[PDB]
């Protein structure tokens, strides 16, 4: 997965 | 030597603030009356998709603490713009600078100042690529954080923190709110975009090696562009376009572009076990403009 | 992976000035009604040695030319401090920030500002090796660049630029007029001293590998610091002194100092197209300071 | 040669 900062 | 550098940071120091929403605090762009950061501080997702639109219709203003350092804008009003909120605040930033907004083209070089918790923590120079995503270095609390160029005394916003990808690059959005490379803001799989080099950089590259005193790897042979250009598209490179910002860096070394894409070809993805500068494969990293500033001082 | 930063610049710029004697210009450090700059502006050479003595006897202060900007200042006196002049102005950095002078020490990282013609035009990190030399990036104006540490507001004066060695390296002057690492204020041949791999540098990278998913180099054996500390004076590095700044390290990864140093002497002037977040040798650069600051946030 | 800069 992307991860939201 | 070569090295990634930041333009100095101190014109943008000042625009950066913590901006909190309930729990989720991150960091926020603060020019004129206005604060900018990605609206995913309004959202608390970890697994699943963000109805951003069901977000912003239920957001309340008195939930928000924005401050600038230990003092406190009054939010007044929010509106969505892209993957960022514009959030009207109390008063004017008094060091907003001269400043326009400019989307980055891959290949380009910008600054990143690196924020956590509303203040600037460190600043590094970083690369657009092909893929529309950087190599940066972020953890958590860092989003937000802006990405810049100082060009004649203006300041070109050109990035805000946004994301990072399975295979640990990064994507911002642009100060319109534009995602780079139409990613989305969201927590699900995203796999990196596959990345070409970009051959101009690979160019100024090996320029620099050439005035450094690097010419073993020099090929004899020559390639027109044009036909370097048709090579590249299916070889994982960029095309090459004008040439004709390379003419300072071909006139100290007294090497054409054309032979330079020669070396290129026998080099790409077929290194020996020598380097260059350091270097076991052909970067991306520096454009002509970055080394002809560093070995000469001109721009 | 893992980057060189640099600390914010802003809190610096302010203080950079043009200094101008004669034909000769560099950059000084403005802070109070004090400019600091290296000696050397006020000789007529630059390729044959100086006389300082009489280059400081012959010294007319309506030759100076100070500037801030586009802003002069007028020069009221100047006194010769080691490789540095102490010149007083008429008027005081507004902008001057809480400083001290502070030398540093072998290992030690801090941020370099470059800056030509009295401005800052850019900022990188910085490593002062067992040499007492670094590797800058300067061209032709960079002298008097100054370097330094932000640690809690404060900023931490401990380098002017000066000099380039044949190696390609450089050297400065701390504050106090000081040549690290014993170095001469001439244009004579001088050649870089011997230096060693600071080994508490090279221990945090391999522990920022270990975070990062490489561990094919782990060592099955182990070695005690004093044992080890026999061998590394004899190949290259230097000894570790206390292992307590390496906990948190240790602590996430479950391997210990001991077995990190018994993979250094095996990865020792041996790898094997192998290569460590990047890295085909062992690397000097990163402190453990950093690395945790990097990985985690913390200090 | 070191050269100042």
């Amino acid at each position: 997965x992307a991860v939201l900062x | 030597g070569l090295r990634k550098m930041a333009q100095p940071s101190g014109v943008v120091e000042k625009c950066i603030v913590r901006v909190c929403y309930g729990n989720m605090a991150l960091n926020g762009l603060w020019l004129g009356d206005i604060v900018m950061c990605p609206r995913h501080v309004i959202a608390s997702s970890t697994t699943s998709t963000i109805d951003y639109d069901y977000a912003l219709s239920v957001l309340r203003l008195h939930n928000f603490s924005i401050s600038s350092g230990n003092v406190f804008l009054g939010v007044v009003s929010a509106t969505m713009r892209g993957a960022l909120l514009q959030i009207k605040v109390n008063q004017n930033n008094v060091h907003t600078p001269k400043y326009t907004y400019r989307t980055v083209r891959p290949g380009e070089s910008f600054n990143i100042l690196a924020c956590y918790d509303g203040a600037a923590a460190g600043v590094y120079g970083v690369n657009m690529r092909s893929n529309y995503t950087i190599r940066g270095s972020f953890i958590n609390g860092a989003c937000g954080s802006p990405g810049y160029n100082i060009n004649n005394g203006t300041v070109e916003f050109c990035y805000l923190h946004q994301l990072e990808l399975g295979s640990g690059c990064h994507v911002g959005s642009d100060l319109d709110g534009v995602m780079y490379g139409g990613y989305e803001d969201q927590p699900t799989l995203q796999v990196e975009g596959a990345s070409s080099l970009f051959t101009e950089n690979v160019l100024a590259f090996l320029y620099a090696a050439l005035i450094n005193g690097s010419t073993w790897w020099l090929s004899s042979s020559r390639i027109a562009v044009d036909r370097f250009n048709e090579w590249a598209v299916h070889n994982g490179m960029t095309t090459v376009g004008n040439t004709d910002c390379f003419s300072i860096l071909a006139a100290k070394t007294g090497v054409d572009v054309q032979r330079l894409l020669a070396s290129i070809q026998s080099l790409h993805k077929n290194f020996g076990g020598k380097q260059i500068l350091g270097h076991t494969s052909l970067t991306d990293e520096f454009t002509t403009g970055e080394v002809v500033r560093q070995m000469y001082g001109v721009n």
